[PDB]
């Protein structure tokens, strides 16, 4: 985990556009 | 700093909320965007900085930075959630960094109209009942 900030959602979520930048 | 005729103004961030699974929030760190890197910095000591394009699959809700990195590092693999108002600044730059790079950003939704792929069916054929 290293600590850091940026936790994990495992879960896509409600979005309003979808982009999938690989 | 360095002395070869270098400016600073070029710093473009946004302060965003580390968000778990539920989205209850959890801190706050400040995303940076850089000339090539996401430099998510965290707890004045923790920078979460990928690869920009090292991601997978990034999106936005009004204000709310999602972006999703490969297994890597620093915390892991899995898609992030983000709460911040300056979701469109990112969202929208990043866009423009990876046209820059020719980076990949497969685009789903781009407003279509009647029906562009096909699917398997025809030709049809009477039943005759």
């Amino acid at each position: 985990h290293s600590q850091m900030a940026v936790h994990k959602l495992a879960k896509s979520i409600p979005l309003r556009r979808q982009v999938t930048v690989s | 700093m360095g002395s070869d005729t270098v400016p600073d103004n070029h710093r473009n961030k946004f302060k965003v909320i580390n968000v778990d699974d539920d989205g209850n929030e959890l801190g706050s760190g400040i995303m940076e965007l850089t000339d090539t890197e996401l430099i998510l910095y965290t707890r004045k000591r923790d920078s979460v900085k990928w690869h920009y394009l090292c991601l997978r699959r990034y999106g936005y809700d009004s204000n709310l930075f999602s972006f999703e990195s490969g297994r890597r590092c620093q915390t892991g693999q899995g898609i992030f959630a983000f709460k911040c108002a300056r979701a469109e600044e990112l969202f929208n730059m990043l866009q423009e960094i990876m046209q820059n790079n020719s980076i990949n950003v497969v685009e789903e939704p781009v407003v279509e109209r009647n029906n562009h792929q096909t699917e398997l069916e025809v030709p049809r054929t009477p039943r005759t009942p």
